[PDB]
RNA sequence: CGACUCUUAGCGGUGGAUCACUCGGCUCGUGCGUCGAUGAAGAACGCAGCUAGCUGCGAGAAUUAAUGUGAAUUGCAGGUUGAUCAUCGACACUUCGAACGCACUUGCGGCCCCGGGUUCCUCCCGGGGCUACGCCUGUCUGAGCGUCGCU
RNA sequence: CGCUGGCAGUCGGCAGAGCGAGAAAGAGAGUGGCGCGGACGCUACGCCGCGACGAGUAGGAGGGCCGCUGCGGUGAGCCUUGAAGCCUAGGGCGCGGGCCCGGGUGGAGCCGCCGCAGGUGCAGAUCUUGGUGGUAGUAGCAAAUAUUCAAACGAGAACUUUGAAGGCCGAAGUGGAGAAGGGUUCCAUGUGAACAGCA
RNA sequence: AAUGCGAGUGCCUAGUGGGCCACUUUUGGUAAGCAGAACUGGCGCUGCGGGAUGAACCGAACGCCGGGUUAAGGCGCCCGA
RNA sequence: AAGGAGUCUAACACGUGCGCGAGUCGGGGGCUACGAAAGCCGCCGUGGCGCAAUGAAGGUGAAGGCCGGCGGCGCGCCGCCGGCCGAGGUGGGAUCCCGAGGCCUUCCAGUCCGCCGAGGGCGCACCACCGGCCCGUCUCGCCCGCCGCGCCGGGGAGGUGG
RNA sequence: CGCGACCUCAGAUCAGACGUGGCGACCCGCUGAAUUUAAGCAUAUUAGUCAGCGGAGGAAAAGAAACUAACCAGGAUUCCCUCAGUAACGGCGAGUGAACAGGGAAGAGCCCAGCGCCGAAUCCCCGCCCCGCGGCGGGGCGCGGGAAAUGUGGCGUACGGAAGACCCACUCCCCGGCGCCGGGGGGCCCAAGUCCUUCUGAUCGAGGCCCAGCCCGUGGACGGUGUGAGGCCGGUAGCGGCCCCCGGCGCGCCGGGCCCGGGUCUUCCCGGAGUCGGGUUGCUUGGGAAUGCAGCCCAAAGCGGGUGGUAAACUCCAUCUAAGGCUAAAUACCGGCACGAGACCGAUAGUCAACAAGUACCGUAAGGGAAAGUUGAAAAGAACUUUGAAGAGAGAGUUCAAGAGGGCGUGAAACCGUUAAGAGGUAAACGGGUGGGGUCCGCGCAGUCCGCCCGGAGGAUUCAACCCGGCGGCGCGGUCCGGCCGUGCCGGCGGGGCGGAUCUCCCGCUCCCGUCGGCGGGGGACCGCCCCCCGGCCGGCGACCGGCCGCCGCCGGGCGCAUUUCCA
């Protein structure tokens, strides 16, 4: 029976909700597990960055967010083709690639091309054979100063 | 303070593992201190007690300057029977009064091939700790 | 357990049979036969409103109030009467913001810590902790809370070069980093005024963590010290000031008790 | 005064409350996350010097071997080249059970190989190995007035 | 309950001790004609003074230095020179909830204060479980004709055993054998604790 | 105009929603300790003195006490007078 | 004798305490024995709620007044460019401001510090009312704009619904 | 007639393999209610939930768009926050109820069929030789056997691909052994009091341990030991040690494979059918002229098809490529193994089960299902004497204690026995008021002290005042010298850090010819605040003072020799 004044409330507690109750008492336990897995991965890829491959400059759709910019899934094949990077070799040097992306504009395309060029200038590439250097790789003075990057590679700022 | 996450501080768990310990664990549990004459000679503070050890009581009714051979090491009630610590029953038959090994101090060890090795292991591991401190 | 008191199969005998209509255990040649199964009043059975795991155990407190309580607990530790009323034996302590030098962090033996606490005249608090070590009262002894004592002085350090190992075996001594100050250890029991021993590298970062009233905190994003509701709090000196005293009426301190009415007739 | 009855106290019974203990639960969290035709889970029946239950084990039956440890087990007897415990990687593991020769009475077989019997002559007895269903690949033996080719 | 009353003025030899009185306002400043002394107070969430008032079901609110259990602090708390619990024709306090001492019993832990938390207070629910009364040494040990004498064993005999009687079942039996079911109840010896509603 | 009294205002809100009795007015009914209304007071929710007894009648409403005096009733004895 | 019955979670309302304040909140994530705690992040404030309402919706979206010059209507109005003033008023209203005069010691003038006070004011919050503005809708109407001169867009006055 | 192929189909205790069943907390595929709510009830709600059935794994499932969107566009799946109790569904009642965008946790992509080109270039099995040999593999032979042209393998898959030619560029990828180089499991061990007095039945209690403040402490967690132990013992701490086993991370070598790419033109090729889709029926969904699924009927196309949240026609757009397949992680876990912890319960509680508990017992059965902890520190568990047939006693003895005597810690209430006291014909009990008798208490039975003064008997190493030294208080020392602070204020031929939606030499990259314009990036200037040095006042030192000086107070030591002062 309703009281004098109040809301008409519709609580969704008419099923057997007490069977499917999810408690969060293992939340500080899963945070430590995720942190230990993150640090184990970061030690497994020792000079590679801990965040992973570099993500491209991406506009957001759906007019509430069309002014912001974001990290996307991968660089498009048009962007890699203009930058001069083969699509099956880009994933070996930490460039994230997805083939689904299109390039409607020119300004975002050239921005991601410049993004690829500046990452390629910053890439310190170790020889495939450690005892013998190769042609397209870094010299020995840069490998001894090569460290591990923390956080996202070339962070995206509005 | 204990920092090992795999060692328990639970009272019931420690009481359970103590009172349901296997016999070779009860041997290490039922250890006795050495006298100060043997301590300076062997550099060993305590040893597990054996059957043929001469030992001296320091606590209870039977404490004094008397030294007795262990009659037996009855590890089921966590206790030893020593040579002259005994009690007359009603009928006149004497039975051994049990003393805990922690309330009794060894004045003479029974030296076997293994118990020399135990003293040497304890002495080496004490001198490694002394060298680590120094 | 949610199955407690409900693992039985039982149905009420109903009216008739001169029994009180409670559910009863089905059949059998045993003691548990028509014996009363469900309900809070019955032996065995299920309790009234069984406790559930999804009770709100945790509370969240606003960050500004947590910092405000940290500031109030820290400012109360530099006052004499408030640390005396916490019971800490500090009658021979030379200064109440007890600040020591930075070689204290390089201590690695507890003998150095004990000797430092004796030279700072703080060892009488550890003696009071030793005198206050006793057994607990009640059911906490069989729930791994058998021995209780008194919280002693708190030692605050900037960097750890062995000071936690040097001090951690002394009963009552707790160690807190400057950047990780805990209200639960700065004011144990909810009462302000715990005795604190600082180092100078510890003492020179409080103006960086909290700021003054004109310079904001540099290690926090945007935190200032809270404002005072009342600047001069010594209302005795406020009240017997000539500014206030001239603008008062005369005090009417004469007691006029009741008059016994005599009959004039 | 006495019997009986009522009240209170002392002491004694009946009863097992209260309190103090706790090798037990409940809840939360972590790591691992592994059964079976090479016979699982479950069940039955046995096994100890004196042994009913519980526990452990399987005719090698409160255990064998190996390794670690190092002088006991124990309620009573009996007897360091390693007693007892723990680990367990070797060996062993009765009957029913998906349960497997046919059935479920603990009944009836069939084939092969051995030992007594006999002196390969089949009987009889004892022992051992095979003998379930479905299905995959291959083999062997076949069927068809199925489609043909040739004598 | 109201006076949304009064008291920071304990203003002391750096002193002058007051604001109850019918009549808005200052015991105001300047400018010219010896003896070293003086109770209590004020946990201001405290203390003090005047009046008026006091019923209570359902119900609502406030205060509990009322009570139980556990946690964070705190009593340089209590304790084998005796804790908890229990008993008491003992001494008391509080309107009350309740509490503190004395004696005895007992043998190992317990409490006060400031906060926190709850599975936190019983006279009832034909409440649950366990225990015990009156009834009450009462109802009752009454279906199927019946027992008696002597002896033995034994601490003990109406009931056991043996003998002598008197009886019954009276061949569709109170006889002699099986099936189902039972599972050692069969047989020998010993016991008389418990059972065989007397023994 | 007299008399008397400090008022005004806003939220949240339990319980209740079977009633009954009496003077007067009054409907149906032969009538009812019957059924149904109006007004006010009670009982319910409330003890106390009296009506011997007593939900409602008369008096009077209640913190724990001492002294005095009354109300409604009473003052042969029970039983104060 | 013992056990024994308004509990826990979620949602909402109102009151109360705290912190910050047109903002506030890390609850999710990440960094770095008690501690599964505490601390920190600010280009982790995404996001929630509040700061703007109204209409079914397309949509729209919260003072004006005076003066000078110009154009039109026949001294006022409308439209058009420049200047200045500017967030309403009436009544009640705690508090606060001024002060005619006065608060004694022998007697008058006589400055400063206070205290009271006739009368007069600025008026907090809040209430009643009258106006004003925003959105929907109705009625009466005359005008202004240009890139598309139009079944275009924008405005005025008077009621009324939120 | 016979013989030989192929097809289709049989039988074998043929040779070699595989499946069955269990558990099932979490997962996948079906099937599937009614209690209940709607204050009735039938649609709805309960709820795609309980029950039923099948199938797995350490996770499962899902998963690299026939997608979201309508934007300046994003870009596999799974999970968290928010969207959101919203759009929407609903006797539009009760109630039900998503998705996108955004922020994160994690992040990984791929392979066929077709279409084509390569001498079937491919795969399986048996015999022998040597090696590996405890997850049955490697090379070498076999005029050995099969599978496969009704299509195996290599290239190749929607992100395009293939082939030829032109150019540029590759000499190092994978696995298996041999042997060598620095996390997990197990075993053993490592500090310091039984030091002196003292309580006890026993101490782990209490007191002390000098100037190494008893000793150790990277060890003061816990447990045991005759109460309550850092130092008696096991342990605990420690990037502590020693000894085995397994695995990972690497190097050298042998036997093998693989004999490889990128770019611009040119010529070719390119897709999954009783499936999409349509009608209808039934279930389902928030999905509403039909969200998904399924039965029946109809039944495709290739500038095609699907989607574009209102049915339909026309016309543009946008976006994917269905009808084939694989894939870790973040996520779930009341079952199992092994652990740790607790503001939980403390034997009528907590699991039914602290104990010979799914046991005893009941029911033909499916099933139902208890009760039940405590001697003592140590059995030292009561020898022996005596009565009785014995159970039972009486002595004696043990123990600190039998007032702990084998269901024995503490031992309440109800109920009963006895002793003592009091009482008794209106059942008992009760409230108020006294009285009497008891039991104990007041450790009652000559009755309170305190201050001042006077009087009388005494006794001190004694008063005031002065001297010296120390300490404290106050000081408008009108304004003494020196410091410190200021949620104080101004200045500067001052040095610096944060912030700004105040402005502007080199540098990356970009359009047009080393020239010439926009934009990503460090200075540099400006402004605000703060910090540190300088001068000035102001104000404080009562949350925050030092030295001299002055006054006062107190202490200690002198001097005071007693008409002072004090003591009983
Ligand atoms: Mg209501
Ligand atoms: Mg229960
Ligand atoms: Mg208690
Ligand atoms: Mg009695
Ligand atoms: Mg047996
Ligand atoms: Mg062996
Ligand atoms: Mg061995
Ligand atoms: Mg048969
Ligand atoms: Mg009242
Ligand atoms: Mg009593
Ligand atoms: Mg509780
Ligand atoms: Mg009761
Ligand atoms: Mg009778
Ligand atoms: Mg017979
Ligand atoms: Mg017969
Ligand atoms: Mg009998
Ligand atoms: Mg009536
Ligand atoms: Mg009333
Ligand atoms: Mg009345
Ligand atoms: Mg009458
Ligand atoms: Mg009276
Ligand atoms: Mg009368
Ligand atoms: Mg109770
Ligand atoms: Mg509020
Ligand atoms: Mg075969
Ligand atoms: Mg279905
Ligand atoms: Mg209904
Ligand atoms: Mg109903
Ligand atoms: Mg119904
Ligand atoms: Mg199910
Ligand atoms: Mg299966
Ligand atoms: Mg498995
Ligand atoms: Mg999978
Ligand atoms: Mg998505
Ligand atoms: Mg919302
Ligand atoms: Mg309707
Ligand atoms: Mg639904
Ligand atoms: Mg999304
Ligand atoms: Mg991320
Ligand atoms: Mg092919
Ligand atoms: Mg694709
Ligand atoms: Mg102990
Ligand atoms: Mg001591
Ligand atoms: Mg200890
Ligand atoms: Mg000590
Ligand atoms: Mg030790
Ligand atoms: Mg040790
Ligand atoms: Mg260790
Ligand atoms: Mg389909
Ligand atoms: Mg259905
Ligand atoms: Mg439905
Ligand atoms: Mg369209
Ligand atoms: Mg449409
Ligand atoms: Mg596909
Ligand atoms: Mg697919
Ligand atoms: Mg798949
Ligand atoms: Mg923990
Ligand atoms: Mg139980
Ligand atoms: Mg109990
Ligand atoms: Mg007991
Ligand atoms: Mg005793
Ligand atoms: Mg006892
Ligand atoms: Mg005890
Ligand atoms: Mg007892
Ligand atoms: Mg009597």
């Amino acid at each position: 029976a309703p009281s004098r004044n109040g809301m008409i409330l519709k609580p969704h507690f008419h099923k057997d909700w007490q069977r499917r109750v999810a408690t969060w008492f293992n939340q500080p336990a899963r945070k430590i597990r995720r942190r230990k897995a993150r640090q184990a991965r970061a030690r497994r890829i020792a000079p590679r960055p801990a965040a992973g491959p570099i993500r491209p400059i991406v506009r957001c759709p759906t007019v509430r967010y069309h002014t912001k910019v974001r990290a996307g899934r991968g660089f498009s094949l048009e962007e890699l083709r203009v930058a001069g990077i083969h699509k099956k070799v880009a994933r070996t040097i930490g460039i994230s690639v997805d083939p689904r992306r299109r390039n409607k504009s020119t300004e975002s395309l050239q921005a991601n091309v410049q993004r690829l060029k500046e990452y390629r200038s910053k890439l310190v590439l170790f020889p495939r054979k450690p005892s013998a250097p190769k042609k397209g790789d870094s010299s020995a003075e840069e490998l001894k100063l090569a460290t591990q990057l923390t956080g996202p590679v070339m962070p995206i700022r509005n | 303070m204990k920092f090992n996450p795999f060692v328990t501080s639970d009272r019931s768990k420690n009481r359970k593992r103590h009172f349901n310990a296997p016999s070779h664990i009860r041997r290490k549990i039922m250890s006795s201190p050495l006298s100060k004459e043997l301590r300076q000679k062997y550099n060993v503070r305590s040893m597990p007690i054996r059957k043929d050890d001469e030992v001296q009581v320091v606590r209870g009714h039977y404490k004094g300057q008397q030294i007795g051979k262990v009659v037996q090491v009855y590890r089921k009630k966590y206790v030893i029977y020593i040579e002259r610590v005994q009690r007359e029953k009603a009928n006149g038959t004497t039975v051994h009064v049990g003393i805990h090994p922690s309330k009794v101090v060894i004045t003479r060890l029974k030296l076997d091939k293994d118990r020399k090795k135990i003293l040497e292991r304890k002495a080496k591991s004490r001198q490694v700790g002394k060298e680590k401190g120094k | 357990s949610e199955l407690a008191g409900h693992q039985t199969s039982a149905e009420s005998w109903g009216t008739g049979r001169a029994v009180a209509r409670i559910p009863r255990v089905r059949g059998g040649g045993t003691h548990r036969s028509g014996q009363g199964a469900f309900g809070n009043m019955c032996r065995g059975g299920r309790m009234f409103a069984p406790t559930k795991t999804w009770r709100r155990w945790h509370r969240r407190v606003n960050t500004t109030q947590k910092r405000y309580a940290i500031c109030s607990a820290l400012a109360a530790s530099a006052l004499p009467a408030l640390v005396m009323s916490k019971g800490h034996r500090i009658e021979e302590v030379p200064e109440l913001p007890l600040v020591v030098e930075d070689k204290v962090e390089g201590y690695k033996k507890t003998k150095e810590a004990v000797l430092l606490l004796k030279k700072l005249k703080a060892w009488n608090d550890i003696k009071k902790v030793y005198a206050s070590q006793r057994m607990r009262a009640g059911k906490g002894k069989m729930r791994n809370r058998r021995r209780i004592q008194r919280r002693g002085p708190c030692v605050i350090y900037n960097e750890d070069n062995g000071i936690v190992k040097a001090f951690r075996n002394i009963p009552g001594i707790t160690l807190l980093n400057v950047t990780k100050l805990n209200i639960l250890k700065l004011a144990p029991g909810g009462h302000v005024g715990r005795f604190c021993i600082w180092t100078e590298s510890a003492f020179r970062k409080l103006d960086d963590l909290y700021g003054t009233w004109r310079k904001a905190a540099s290690l926090k994003s945007n935190y200032n010290l809270p404002m005072h509701k009342m600047l001069n709090t010594d209302l005795s000196r406020i009240l017997k000031s000539p500014e206030i005293q001239r603008a008062l009426r005369a005090p009417r301190k004469k007691i006029h008790r009741r008059v016994l009415k005599k009959n004039p007739l």
